[PDB]
């Protein structure tokens, strides 16, 4: 129903610099949040930032004062500009949208997940 | 005044469209970054919420209601499994299908439930009410306009919906009355027999997986999700109590007319309190609604005089 297209990944060396994107398509007007993951190659999924429309903007501790994503409600699209990169930020980095509807008898929620851009800083 | 209250047909449509008004709003605007895609657990949490409102209210000794009773559970079971039947039809189909085509399919219910009244508890549908349906499909049609297979399960689970919506209503309206059921004892079965159902429904076609769990439930933010899972839960005790209400007072038929009604609000609070646009399309779809309740208003003045 929602389409997520991420293009900005790639190879950095250490200490450079990264922006991401991810393009929203389709039904754009039940979404509320839209962040970015990583999944570090053996582990699970961590959380790297988000975003509402509003713009409160929840990071991580690990990428606090580093990261900083914005929204671009022209094109529906979420940036995430990754600023001194060291080696440990290597990663695939996800987009994500989050559908809420309400109803006479409450909300529903509906996650999309975007494609992964694999970064790697070395 | 509890009594003249009770049995208030215009009341209960105002606390009616209060009760939704203020659940859409906490759902919507208070808590708009909440992220929730355990739909079926976050609903059995609202029937928890709901249960310890009213079961300490009348443990205070404020309300009162009847207690729970094997053999009327065993016969509140269809209401309660119907209960269950929409929200899992409704989410599937909004999984394929938008909420302006959403709209137009619960706006063709009413011309079921207002020609399933007619059959099952006696009466006709005048030419002036039925004319007040059409104007509601109208202005959703109006709104809207402004994989193959996956369409087809679109449609689907939208017409399965729409069975059991239909059916919820005309079965529950039937049992609030060889019950003699006020609305603390619809309230209390509704939601007492709709958790084991709920929390069942989540097991089994939800994901509890540890990355949707811990996307869901982050450890770095428990106060927030959990306050949102209450605040979320707590603004549904007016429309689980006023949905039986209403029904109960005025008609299975009014109760869906008002619900569709219900949108109306949110919809002209978009033009003037945020940056919804003011087209064509968009504001005829509120003139056109605002007609269709005056003229099913004045079709039952007729019908009360017929």
């Amino acid at each position: 129903q929602v389409q997520l297209v991420e293009s900005g990944g790639g190879l950095v060396q250490p200490g450079g610099s990264l922006r991401l994107s991810c393009a929203a398509s389709g039904s754009i007007s039940e979404i509320n949040v839209m962040g970015w993951y990583r999944q570090a190659p053996g582990k699970q999924r961590e959380l790297v930032a988000r975003i509402t429309t509003g713009g409160s903007t929840n990071y991580a501790d690990s990428v606090k004062g580093r990261f900083t994503i914005s929204r671009d409600n022209a094109k529906n699209t979420v940036y995430l500009q990754m600023n001194s990169l060291k080696p440990e930020d290597t990663a695939v980095y996800m987009c994500n949208a989050h559908r809420r509807v309400v109803m006479e008898w409450g909300p529903l929620g509906y996650d999309y997940w975007g494609q992964g851009t694999q970064v790697t800083v070395s | 005044l509890a009594t003249r209250i009770s049995n208030s047909g215009p009341i209960s449509i105002a606390a009616y469209c209060l009760s939704s008004i203020l659940m859409t709003v906490t759902n919507k605007y208070v808590l708009s970054g909440f992220s929730f895609n355990l739909n079926f657990f976050l609903l059995a949490v609202q029937s928890i919420v709901c249960i310890v409102t009213i079961g300490s209210l009348k443990s205070l000794n404020i309300i009162t209601y009847r207690q729970f009773n094997k053999d009327e559970a065993k016969k509140w079971s269809p209401i309660a499994f119907l209960l269950v039947a929409m929200i899992y039809t409704s989410s599937k189909a909004l999984q394929y299908l938008s909420i302006p085509v959403y709209t137009i399919f619960k706006n063709l219910t009413i011309i079921l439930i207002a020609y399933g009244e007619v059959i099952w508890f006696g009466g006709k549908v005048t030419t002036m009410a039925l004319s007040s349906f059409l104007l509601m499909v109208l202005s959703s049609v109006i709104a809207y306009y402004g994989d193959a297979f996956a369409l087809y399960l679109g449609y689907f689970w939208m017409l399965t919906n729409c069975f059991a919506s239909a059916a919820f209503v005309l079965i529950m309206r039937k049992r609030i009355k060889l019950t003699n059921f006020k609305d603390f004892d619809t309230m209390y079965y509704n939601n007492l027999l709709s958790i084991p159902i709920l929390l069942i429904c989540s097991f089994i076609f939800e994901d509890w997986s540890s990355a949707n769990v811990s996307l869901n439930f982050p450890a770095d933010n428990r106060v927030t999700t959990i306050t949102a899972m209450i605040l979320s839960g707590a603004s549904s005790v007016g429309i689980s109590y006023c949905s039986a209400w209403c029904v109960r007072v005025t008609s299975s038929t009014t109760y869906s007319m008002v619900g569709a009604l219900n949108k109306l609000p949110i919809a002209l609070s978009g033009l003037i309190f945020f940056e919804a646009a003011v087209n064509f399309w968009s504001v005829s779809s509120i003139f056109v609604g605002f007609g269709a309740g005056l003229v099913y208003a004045v079709a039952k003045q007729k019908q009360q005089k017929e």
